[PDB]
């Protein structure tokens, strides 16, 4: 049983947005579908609910007169025109089908997700900064001030592996992100090895190389 | 043929909370479909079943229980609950199986004078259990004095005016409630969807 | 609405260990109790529905029990893949569905010291405006650690925001980078910029500074 | 939900006189749901009127309540000097509101305050410290200097001020100023003296005592 | 014969217990709504919580989780339990039967009494004569106790012609000091007996003063 969702993306505060989720292997003009969020860091948020012909549509309380189901049995494809957004709506959006074994409801296949982000900020490109070192060392990068998620980092184009660490994105309070990514190599090659860390940022189409040195 | 349930959510008028009006539903075929996509309702909470489920679901008997009451008082009618409305009008099980289905009746069920005609029990010395209805009119005890049915201090006349007026807060707006309960017995069914 | 509470919010077990999981619930929710789980990055999966009942699929050692108000998931024999989040949500109130906090599950590995890093802002930072103090901890165990910020050997506390890296699939060691942000303005007025840390590796607390420009 | 708000936070009316007191809200509110309480200082609330405009038991006629919707007033014609208190509106929705609450007070003509000064009992000087005690009595407006000399030497930060609230039969201030001194200090000097400036008083007036005298 | 008496009231330490009692004559306290309602200094009435004739209960936020409203029904008594106090909880503590609602009302309301969280200790008061020398005053003055509330009458209650009882002004030793004063003929000095009763009910101190010429 497989489930794809798109649709997803960057949308400012109060504008409209439409998820699409495409079923597969199941019938799938028989069962109810549901629609979960889970914004960053926090839990699981049950959103809405559509009956196995499209008649019935029910909503939670954080999104009803708001959000609004639907699906196309025909195209075998789950809906959720989303409408009026707010910052809180900020989440990763998945669909659900229903399971069907019980009386009451239960998930027991998942779509992969795809992420919503309510922000009054635009598009910006991040800004790549060194990490000199002052037994062993450490350098790496400070990927600050981009929108919005995620940025990929790697080192020396994929090849130094081990050692690795590339932290999570904050949420700074000028809305934009701040990501660190750092490595520890041995102190003896410092001067001899060069360390360039590979930043990327596909939404705002950014990619920095930049060298660090002692 | 078809349960009769706009005889319940299609009435002109509605009983009062305290004397809440039940319906018993019995052999027919139940279109939930329908019925669930008609009005559109402040409130819709199922409790142990889903509403697309019913479709699939056989029972025994469905009751239609109905009343009017506050806004702010809607939460009241859900398994668990208590205040004066669960304690002292209708109560529900803990382990109730059905669903609360309101809608805002300010246009029905205020008057410009104000509406009186629906009550709640205010006073009782017990909680209901559930499902228990109370229509006496005794006059409430309330302190080492017997009342002999004469009102006067510590004898309080049980039943309390709402007074719906359509310009109060919605707070204090009447809502007109259905409770369907599916009763599950050892009997054969005789309402399917 | 019904609030289901999780206990507790993690754990740390090693390969082959008995775990259980507490979920409870703030009303009786009769049997209709669902468990999933999610790992970072993939789609929640069921496990465990009507309390009890294994979904298709699911391993045989993941077993559910409990009624009322207070359930439990039992993991008889813990695995590798066996590493994510494990999330209840009750299905008593079928248009008001709620999951739990969740627990998450980790490894238990050995104490381990954490190598304490600082840097200084670096001057193509502050030709923008702005000027950030990044503190290093690295490879340490438990997350459980206390970064502190002394400007002058004055507390600072909101001027920051830490990150910490899921635990390593190689040792099983966390890391943390703590972002001191303030302004160019804020920043030469000073010399000394330190990080204390307080850490079960350590017998007393390790701290890092350095002087501007040396 | 409704919040209610009350206006205005203080009503200054002389005796006789009609005082309204008003209870607003943004959303209207059912008059049945609306009730009056009286707070007199030192005691319980009393409830004046309840469903908006019903009296309740052995209140006197001169309170009465009105008003629906977003405007519910409380009246109290022929103002009486008893009527000093600060009054409540109230209302439920979710659970019982009281608004801020109003005081009324009552003016009446300048009173001069009649002085006296108390000398520190033996008794207590025998613990080591002394309060001179000077008394204002039954004045009106509340404001009143009170200066210390000690042997004609003006006194600052050894004493302290206590004010009653204005009384339910006169409407006056009753005043206490507490010197306080140690048993040392008071042995030291003769002549203790509490000098009193006021609206009803043409000119400052002293009071004073001899220690041992 | 109706009325509320209400004790239990005092001083108790911040994050410490405490349970006010409130007997009833005059109506019966298990068939009836009964509330509590308190009073911060200088402010105004706060609900607190309320017990329904059937048993249910209910709480103001503000105290919700750290108070027990109660009933013994033999004794005829509301209790209120009040835990975890802090400084916000000073205050007078009002019975009431009713609950502010149609045909619901406050009413009657008990006397209040007095809860002052604090750190320091209970005091007993030490009472000193004010001495007089056409109308003569003379008082009590009523020195260094803690906390608050002390009565003063005269003459056991036969005496309150004039009788002007200062509010307690908290002294920077924090402790608390009152005068009580009333004004009587000049005449009646040397044939009339003038005693005022003192009574500190947080230590049950009653101290009887007479005041007699110089
Ligand atoms: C109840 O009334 C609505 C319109 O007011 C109607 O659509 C519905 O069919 C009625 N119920 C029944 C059972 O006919
Ligand atoms: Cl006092």
């Amino acid at each position: 049983v497989q489930l794809v969702e798109s649709g997803g993306g960057v949308v400012q505060p109060g504008r409209s947005l439409r998820l699409s989720c495409a079923a597969s292997a199941f019938t799938f003009s028989s069962y109810d579908m549901h629609w979960v969020r889970q914004a960053p860091g926090k839990g699981l948020e049950w959103v809405a609910v559509i009956s196995y012909d499209g008649s019935n549509k029910y909503y939670a309380d954080s999104v009803k007169g708001r959000f609004t189901i639907s699906r196309d049995n025909s195209k075998n494809t789950l809906y959720l025109q989303m409408n009026s957004l707010r910052a809180e709506d900020t989440a990763v959006y998945y669909c659900a089908k229903d399971g069907g074994k019980l009386w009451v409801y239960y998930f027991d296949y998942w779509g992969q997700g795809t992420l919503v982000t309510v922000s009054s900020a635009s598009t910006k490109g991040p800004s790549v900064f060194p990490l000199a070192p002052s037994g062993t060392a450490a350098l790496g990068c400070l990927v600050k001030d981009y929108f919005p998620e995620p940025v990929t980092v790697s080192w020396n184009s994929g090849a130094l592996t081990s050692g690795v660490h590339t932290f999570p994105a904050v949420l700074q309070s000028s809305g934009l992100y701040s990501l660190s990514s750092v490595v520890t190599v041995p102190s003896s090659s410092l001067g001899t090895q060069t360390y360039i860390c590979n930043v990327n940022h596909k939404p705002s189409n950014t990619k920095v190389d930049k060298r660090v040195e002692p | 043929n078809l349960c009769p349930f706009g005889e319940v959510f299609n009435a002109t008028r509605f009983a009062s909370v305290y004397a809440w009006n039940r319906k018993r539903i019995s052999n027919c075929v139940a279109d939930y479909s329908v019925l669930y996509n008609s009005a559109s309702f402040s409130t819709f909470k199922c409790y142990g079943v889903s509403p697309t489920k019913l479709n699939d679901l056989c029972f025994t008997n469905v009751y239609a229980d109905s009343f009017v009451i506050r806004g702010d008082e809607v939460r009241q009618i859900a398994p668990g609950q208590t205040g004066n409305i669960a304690d002292y009008n209708y109560k529900l099980p803990d382990d109730f199986t059905g669903c609360v289905i309101a809608w805002n009746s300010n246009n029905l069920d205020s008057k410009v004078g104000g509406n009186y005609n629906y009550l709640y029990r205010l006073f009782r010395k017990s909680n209901l259990k559930p499902f228990e209805r109370d229509i006496s009119t005794e006059i409430y005890q309330a302190g080492s004095t017997p009342c002999n049915g004469v009102e006067g201090f510590n004898c309080y006349f049980p039943l309390q005016s709402y007074g719906f007026q359509p310009t109060n807060g919605v707070g204090y707006q009447p809502y007109r409630v259905v409770v369907l309960s599916f009763e599950l017995l050892h009997a054969p069914a005789t309402v399917c969807g | 609405d019904i609030q289901m509470t999780q206990s507790p919010s993690s754990l740390s077990a090693s390969v082959g260990d008995r775990v259980t999981i507490t979920c409870r619930a703030s009303q009786s929710i009769s049997s209709y109790l669902n468990w999933y789980q999610q790992k970072p990055g993939k789609a929640p999966k069921l496990l465990i529905y009507a309390a009890s009942s294994l979904q298709s699929g699911v391993p045989s050692r993941f077993s559910g029990s409990g009624s009322g108000t207070d359930f439990t998931l039992t993991i008889s024999s813990l695995q590798p893949e066996d590493f994510a989040t494990y999330y209840c949500q009750q299905s008593y109130s079928t248009l008001a569905l709620t999951f739990g906090g969740g627990t998450k599950v980790e490894i238990k590995r050995t104490v381990a010291a954490p190598s304490v890093f600082i840097f200084p802002p670096s001057d193509e930072q502050l030709k923008s405006g702005t000027a950030s103090v990044v503190c290093l901890l690295n490879n340490f165990y438990p997350r459980e650690a206390k970064v502190q910020w002394k400007v002058d050997n004055a507390l600072q506390s909101g001027n920051s925001q830490e990150s910490v890296t899921e635990q390593d699939s190689k040792d099983s060691t966390y890391s943390l980078s703590s972002t001191l942000t303030l302004s160019k303005a804020d920043y030469e007025k000073h010399k000394v910029y330190a990080c204390e840390v307080t850490h079960q590796g350590l017998s007393s607390p390790v701290t890092k500074s350095f002087n501007r420009g040396e």
